[PDB]
């Protein structure tokens, strides 16, 4: 948010420095940085931004914002992820088994050359694992097929 | 307790039996009891015959009891990866 304010060089003989609410100036040397805006330390002083917020405005921000995320009428997009678990699904249902086949014949090497190599030591080379990115997405496949019964029926 | 063992196991694919062969096994060549299983039970007294009736169950609404049982189970699938604390 960033705003300033300008000092003058008439002053310069008189002090700078009452700083009332010392707490807010302490503040401001944190959100901060550089050599350029240490040197801008003069003829400028920061102020403190806060913000306050309507509880309606807050709520209704709330409303757009983790309900209309969600679409309308809201049975919508979800019967649509029931129109993907029987159509659409099992072609990356394909995908997922070629991958969990494929990646595991060769991390089936990892514990034998943990074994092999050392007690735990530094980061060998490219793959790993990655197995909880797929079964994540195996989860909403399941999620998604509860779905079919809890819509579909009734 | 054997008789209605017999009047237990009748209800099953005896799906005609000539009724001398029941007086055989279940007792009492002409009773009224005959008649107490003939009318308490079913198994209608024709022709020298208990003929079988038809019973059938189709399952034809459950479809919903499947798919509730699994809302249950899965909600449960799903509240069990769900946790974390």
């Amino acid at each position: 948010i960033d705003a300033f304010r300008l000092i003058n060089a008439n002053m310069m003989v008189l002090g700078h420095e009452p700083r009332q609410t010392t707490s807010n100036l302490g503040h401001l040397n944190k959100p901060s940085i550089q050599a350029l805006i240490h040197g801008l330390n003069r003829h400028y002083y920061s102020i403190t931004i806060n913000y306050r917020k309507n509880e309606l405005e807050q709520k209704m921000l709330l409303n757009l914002h983790k309900k209309s995320w969600m679409e309308g009428l809201t049975l919508q997009d979800y019967s649509e992820h029931c129109k993907h678990n029987e159509s659409v699904v099992k072609e990356m249902l394909e995908l997922a088994k070629n991958y969990n086949k494929a990646v595991e014949e060769e991390d089936k090497m990892t514990p034998e050359q943990l074994a092999i190599k050392n007690v735990g030591k530094q980061d060998p080379k490219r793959h790993l694992e990655e197995h909880v990115d797929v079964l994540m997405t195996s989860n909403i496949v399941q999620c998604l097929a509860a779905m079919l019964d809890t819509v579909v029926f009734k | 307790t054997i008789r209605d063992e017999i009047a237990g196991c009748i209800e099953k694919a005896y799906e005609k039996i000539l009724f001398t062969e029941a007086t055989r096994i279940l007792f009492f060549n002409t009773p009224k009891k005959m008649t107490d299983y003939a009318k308490k039970r079913g198994w209608v007294l024709g022709p020298n015959n208990y003929y079988s009736f038809a019973s059938q169950q189709q399952k034809p609404e459950d479809t919903t009891i499947p798919s509730t049982e699994l809302a249950k189970q899965v909600i449960e699938y799903a509240r069990q990866l769900e946790m974390i604390v």
